[PDB]
């Protein structure tokens, strides 16, 4: 049933990205029993918790996930109540209680709201953390979107000096609308996923939570624009292409006059 | 061994408290009125605070090897630091420094005053102190100083291990309990060295040698599989805190093994004294081997492990050889004794 697998994921890569979750689950409920070989690999929106005792947020994935547990990085508890789950290291809770802080000011700086996580685990010579960003639209305004970023960062350390080896995954899952009167209804769903890999010295004045800070800003950075311009100038274009708005035996004419020029420049060869 | 210095104040304000002294009245903040929000007051005043937290984390920070002395003296050390953390405490609260914290936050200048208590290392100091305070009262260490039996070193062995349980719930560190075992085993060696001294064992019988022998191994398996014990605990420890993945060295070489393995090759010395000189009895052979045997055995010389090797190496295999080629005729002689016939 590998093919089966192949085809699943192919079906998933063609999936309308707005029923993710919904349509999963119904994956899902074709063969359950590859199910969790699924929930890997397949792409789809965060979930809220809700830390009770401290009064904030913190998303949910695998890396979280302790046992069927989520461990709450604005309190290091679980939820539902696990008392036997995965700690952190108590140093790595420190790292990670400072990374939700720089995470929030990074994700108050460009999402001016939203949600935030970022949760931590080992490595024989370094550390690994993910990086959840979740911010959906302004629900007062008519704009409904939905932002959902995660970020798959380990640190591989080298032995001493304190430089190291930071690789990141990221991944992009984009949600818009517009009501505007000149477009009815625009929907735009979308998603992107890149890698990048640098080799920033260590420092005391550079931690590692920096160098995360600097890699995970800049490629947001390059997916935001990446799409707005690659991907999004090209449906433009593939709609600009299907129907054209000057009237056609104009654009023979224009046509007629360009191949002349396509002539002329491959004349003078 | 631990530096107790006290906190001094600046001498006016001595005179102040010295004038109400006389009066009795508490000597208030604004005693001092217009001299409170001066410049060159407050000055003084953050100086002798300064100079207080460093006096402070003079001795609040300090700390030495862990294996460095005796066993007694570490512990000792750490009962001393409980006690003279409490004294620094008992410096801090008087009213006279309060007095002057008084001043310093009356003045509106709360740097010296949140530092009194946040730069100085003394409340997490204490906090750790008495963390380990139960567990440094009323330790067992006086059962294993007057035993010289080996039954009462089997169950002191126990007892204070038993006591030392108590480490499950304060935090006990890898490489400092370590330290602390082979401690133990230090003094259980000096109080070994002592009691084979008091033994006269060089020249008792097997029958009461071997009875002290099977107790010197007694108290060895109470050490293995107590400490095997132990090795557990530290185990569901060191699982319970989830820190991390740590190259813990667990690969002790104590005190006592160093005389057990000479133990051990007495064992088989024994046994070749003992099928020999148990039955030799039965042509000078027999006698000549025990003259050979204690010719080449009679200066153990209070059986110190140095010595040992330097050169019981050499008159421990030689004891071999001298049983060996004086025991070498015999063999043919047996083939004479019996072959001719």
């Amino acid at each position: 049933s590998d093919q089966q697998l192949d085809c699943a994921l192919d079906l998933m890569r063609r999936l309308p990205p707005q029923q993710i979750e919904k349509n999963l689950s119904d994956l899902i409920d074709l063969v359950p029993s590859l199910c969790e070989d699924l929930l890997s690999s397949v792409d789809q929106p965060l979930k809220i918790a809700r830390d009770k005792v401290v009064g904030k947020d913190y998303l949910l994935c695998d890396y979280n996930r302790d046992g069927d547990s989520y461990r709450s990085p604005w309190s290091n508890k679980y939820d539902p109540p696990l008392e036997d789950g995965a700690m952190p290291s108590a140093r790595l809770r420190k790292l990670e209680v400072e990374a939700n802080n720089a995470f929030d000011q990074y994700r108050d700086l460009y999402f001016e709201g939203g949600v935030s996580s970022v949760y931590l685990w080992d490595l024989d010579h370094g550390f690994a953390g993910v990086i959840l960003i979740k911010k959906a639209g302004d629900g007062s305004k008519k704009i409904k979107g939905c932002w959902d970023s995660i970020h798959v960062v380990e640190v591989q350390e080298k032995s001493s000096g304190r430089t190291a080896h930071y690789k990141l995954t990221s991944t992009v899952m984009l949600w818009l609308q517009t009501n505007k009167s000149g477009s009815g209804t625009m929907n735009l769903g979308g998603s992107l996923t890149r890698q990048m890999e640098k080799d920033e010295t260590v420092s005391d004045c550079s931690p590692h939570i920096a160098n995360i800070g600097r890699l995970v800003e800049d490629m947001e950075n390059k997916i935001r624009s990446t799409l707005n311009e690659i991907y999004f100038g090209k449906t433009k274009d593939i709609v600009n292409g299907l129907r054209s708005v000057q009237t056609f035996a104009d654009k023979s004419k224009q046509e007629a006059l360009k191949n002349d020029l396509v002539e002329a420049l491959k004349r003078k060869q | 061994e631990i530096p107790e210095i006290s906190l001094p104040i600046h001498p006016m304000i001595t005179n102040v408290a010295k004038q109400c002294y006389e009066r009795g009245e508490k000597p208030k903040v604004t005693d001092f009125g217009d001299k409170v929000e001066d410049p060159t007051f407050l000055n003084q005043l953050q100086s002798g605070v300064n100079r207080w937290i460093r006096e402070i984390q003079k001795v609040t920070k300090l700390d030495r090897d862990p294996a460095s002395g005796t066993a007694l003296q570490e512990i000792s050390f750490w009962l001393n630091l409980e006690r003279a953390l409490y004294r620094i405490q008992e410096k801090r609260e008087s009213p006279e420094v309060l007095l002057t914290l008084d001043i310093l936050k009356h003045g509106k200048r709360f740097h010296a005053t949140v530092s009194f208590d946040t730069d100085t290392g003394l409340k997490q100091a204490l906090e750790t102190v008495n963390d380990y305070n139960p567990l440094m009262k009323d330790f067992p260490l006086n059962d294993l100083l007057s035993a010289t039996e080996l039954d009462k070193i089997r169950q002191a062995l126990v007892a204070i291990f038993t006591h030392l349980r108590k480490i499950r719930n304060t935090k006990y560190p890898i490489q400092r309990a370590l330290r602390l075992v082979e401690a133990i085993s230090r003094d259980l060696s000096s109080q070994l060295l002592k009691v084979l001294g008091t033994r006269k064992l060089m020249h008792v019988a097997y029958e009461e040698f071997e009875k002290v022998m099977v107790a010197c191994f007694e108290v060895f398996q109470t050490w293995d599989d107590e400490y095997e014990k132990l090795q557990v605990l530290l185990r569901d420890i060191v699982k319970r805190k989830r820190e991390e993945n740590l190259k813990m060295v667990w690969r002790i070489n104590p005190a006592h093994r160093k005389l057990q393995a000479r133990l051990d090759q007495m064992r088989k010395f024994r046994r070749q004294h003992e099928q020999l000189r148990a039955v030799i009895v039965r042509a000078n052979a027999i006698e000549e081997v025990n003259l050979a045997y204690e010719n080449v055995k009679e200066v153990d010389g209070l059986d110190v492990s140095k010595e040992g090797t330097e050169a019981w190496e050499a008159a421990m295999k030689r004891y071999d050889e001298r049983i060996d080629r004086v025991e070498t005729r015999i063999t043919a002689r047996l083939r004479d004794q019996l072959g001719t016939a």
